[PDB]
């Protein structure tokens, strides 16, 4: 079945580097230099002999086809309300792009606003961040190329959709908070730097400051106005309160859910913002969030997990700021996380809660903390809102595994409360009463009980017979809830595959806790979570290791690369997307210094103890056992990827293709695919999405020989 | 957001 010859690839065996005493080998580190003809080489042999595996199959054409007829449907934003104006994206299904729309009513004729598909041949620049100054006249927007973090910041007058002069270059993770003097926007740029700045550089990315914009102005005269030149990894985001009155700077370290919170008066400014501000330091550690709501007069209302790991409201009086004065508006729940917050209507306030890995939404009375109203959903997740302070009414949009979009609306003027279905889509193809979602706990290793969420056709008998697709991600305190995947579907349907959902630790599901029970020394909880789920979906007969893929994106594609290298008897194929595979070297590059809150830093003896355990770079190993090889293997990057430098896979796969690849017994197949004009994932273009997630399940459906079911 |  392997019609082809891994490439030839140097080996630098001089490149030995001591860690705290141990010597680790790093043969391929030339890899490393991405505008290299080696590298460029290396990634052209490389696709050369994906592509056609990849290809060779219909059933690729099949899916493709499928993908293009279902994900083909109508699909929408919440709609939000700026100035006078209504806005909301819209695509009619396949553009590359969704296009942002306005209205001068509800019910009203829309208008193309901001086309972004105009803006290249191939949907490759994409919108990255957006601001509406306060009175909803004025529009500043960041674009992005080739799916570079790197965005350029340009802007228009709302009223005839009319571009203006004002550029900003240098933004990367940058806030967007126009003064509600309508005078010019708060955004952050880092330093010039040598060589390129285009997504396909690995320089490491330090000193980053706020500045502030004078619409009409040239980006060489903007304001600096808070710079941390002793702290080069501190990152400070500006909003304005509510009332225009404050600027809050949340100032950031690495990726914990913590913040400092300084802020600036502004009427307290003796002539405007003309240097840098009066800030007051209300939180100058990180020892936790606070996360701004609204504020009446000096009463500021955060989210915080300031000892409270499920998170809770507070109210801190500037004006009376210390701890033991702070008033608990909402209690912490003992076991529900608080995720989000907004006050909407002036003193009505939307709390969205996660229980067992599925939203409940909840209106609150601002002055009491107390409920008013829950708004019914069904089990999955609410992935959109809009309403703000100003605002009289809400949109939510709420999703599932077979349900896309439902947006529902709320005119929070009335006296009793009617939320209503605004927008709802249907997907012809797929009949979701055919199909059912479970959610079951199964023990981990340390007896620690795990959600799954299983995703099946009904009736199906647990003989062991079903290929199955299990997901994870397990970190950085991000949940992973339900939400609709056509793609998922057509294996589900077309592929007779089950879909499963693992919740493993690392991750938000239950709180800072969940996340500190994944992280740093306990890392490998994450990995034992990932491989008993598997071990669970076998033992209950929903799957066979021959028949079971794992697939995760970036730290999730450090998940399943691990798994592969610990326990490689237990899965027939492993899809890592933009994985983290070098954990030594991670933190050099472009933002990956902001990952040791999660993963730790080499540079300590005692991180680099828990790090070369588990480091997939550093793992790959033949089986001992003469029946037992490595699952099938397929990597997916991009060449702009520079959330996560495409090195990692590189090298990761040069490691595989020459441990593993070269033995006698390995027959599955170890493969990469570096794909050009795109970056970690956000904002690819809808036509890059299709080939990708067909890629992905003509992969599979090869190593696994999967019929097709029509 | 600049997580992996």
């Amino acid at each position: 079945m392997l019609s082809f010859q891994y490439p030839d690839v140097y080996r630098d065996e001089t490149a030995i580097q001591d860690y705290h005493g141990h010597k680790v080998c790093d043969p391929y580190a030339w890899l490393e230099d991405p505008d290299s003809e080696q590298t460029k080489a290396f990634v052209e042999a490389q696709n050369k002999i994906t592509v056609p595996f990849l290809e060779q199959c219909p059933i690729r054409g099949l899916y493709k086809e499928r993908m293009t007829e279902l994900y083909d449907y109508p699909k929408y934003s919440c709609h939000f309300k700026k100035g006078k104006r209504y806005f909301y994206f819209y695509n009619t299904g396949l553009q590359n792009q969704r296009v942002l729309y306005v209205q001068d009513s509800l019910e009203g004729e829309a208008r193309v606003f901001l086309d972004p598909n105009i803006l290249s041949d191939d949907g490759t620049v994409a919108l990255r961040g957006y601001a509406f100054s306060e009175d909803g006249e004025y529009f500043a927007y960041g674009l992005s190329a080739s799916g570079s973090d790197w965005v350029t910041i340009k802007f228009m007058k709302v009223d005839g959709a009319k571009e203006l002069p004002d550029v900003l270059e240098r933004v990367k993770f940058s806030c967007m908070a126009w003064t509600h003097d309508g005078k010019g926007m708060f955004y952050n740029a880092y330093p010039q730097q040598d060589g390129k700045s285009d997504g396909t550089e690995t320089s490491t990315n330090l000193h980053q400051k706020l500045y502030y914009h004078v619409l009409g102005t040239d980006q060489s005269e903007d304001i600096l106005c808070a710079e941390f030149p002793d702290e080069p990894k501190w990152m400070g985001g500006a909003e304005l309160s509510d009332d225009g009155r404050y600027v809050l700077l949340s100032i950031r370290e690495g990726c914990d859910p913590v913040n400092r919170l300084w802020y600036c008066d502004l009427q307290q400014e003796s002539n405007g913002i003309t240097g840098i501000l009066k800030w007051v330091k209300l939180i100058d550690n990180f020892e936790g969030e606070y996360d701004y709501v609204t504020n009446e007069g000096t009463v500021f209302t955060f989210k915080t997990n300031r000892h409270s790991p499920n998170y809770r409201l507070i109210n801190i009086d500037f004006t009376d700021p210390e701890e033991s004065k702070w008033k608990v508006l909402v209690p912490e729940h003992e076991k529900d996380v608080l995720e989000w917050v907004a006050c909407v209507r002036s003193n009505f306030l939307v709390l969205c809660y996660l229980h067992d890995v599925k939203n409940t939404l909840q209106l609150h009375d601002l002055a009491t903390g107390a409920l008013l109203k829950i708004f019914p959903l069904e089990v999955g997740s609410v992935v959109g809102y809009s309403g703000q302070k100003k605002d009289t009414e809400i949109f939510y949009q709420f999703t599932s595994f077979l349900s896309p979009g439902i947006i529902y609306h709320c005119d929070l003027t009335k006296e009793e409360l009617e939320p209503r279905v605004f927008r709802e889509v249907t997907v012809k193809g797929i009949d979701a009463s055919d199909y059912q979602t479970v959610q079951i706990f199964y023990p981990s290793k340390d007896g620690t009980k795990i959600p799954m969420f299983i995703v099946h056709k009904k009736g199906i008998k647990l003989d062991g017979s079903h290929p199955a697709f299990l997901y994870g991600y397990g970190g950085f305190n991000i949940s992973i809830t339900p939400n609709y995947s056509v793609s998922r579907l057509i294996f589900v349907r077309h592929m007779g595959g089950v879909l499963a959902v693992a919740n493993i630790r690392g991750g938000g599901e239950y709180g800072e806790t969940w996340h500190k029970g994944g992280i740093l020394a306990n890392k490998q909880n994450c990995f034992d979570d990932f491989q008993c789920a598997a071990e669970y979906l076998i033992k209950e007969g929903y799957t066979s290791p021959k028949r079971l893929t794992i697939n995760g994106g970036a730290n999730g594609g450090l998940l399943v690369a691990t798994c592969a290298n610990q326990r490689p008897d237990l899965f027939g194929c492993v899809i890592a997307q933009v994985g983290v595979m070098d954990m030594l070297k991670f933190h050099k590059y472009t933002i990956g210094h902001a990952w040791t809150t999660d993963y730790g830093c080499s540079d300590s003896k005692q991180h680099f103890e828990w790090l070369i355990k588990y480091s997939p770079l550093h793992n790959v190993k033949l089986p001992e056992a003469d029946d037992i090889q490595y699952p099938s293997m397929l990597l997916l990057t991009a060449d702009h990827d520079d959330r996560v430098v495409p090195l990692h896979s590189l090298k990761f796969i040069a490691t595989l293709q020459y441990i593993v690849g070269r033995s006698r017994k390995q027959n599955n197949p170890l493969l990469i695919h570096v794909d050009t004009k795109a970056g970690h994932g956000a904002g690819k273009p809808t036509a890059k999405v299709i080939e990708e997630v067909s890629d992905m399940f003509a992969f599979i459906a090869r190593c696994l020989n999967i019929d097709w079911i029509p | 957001e600049f997580s992996p």
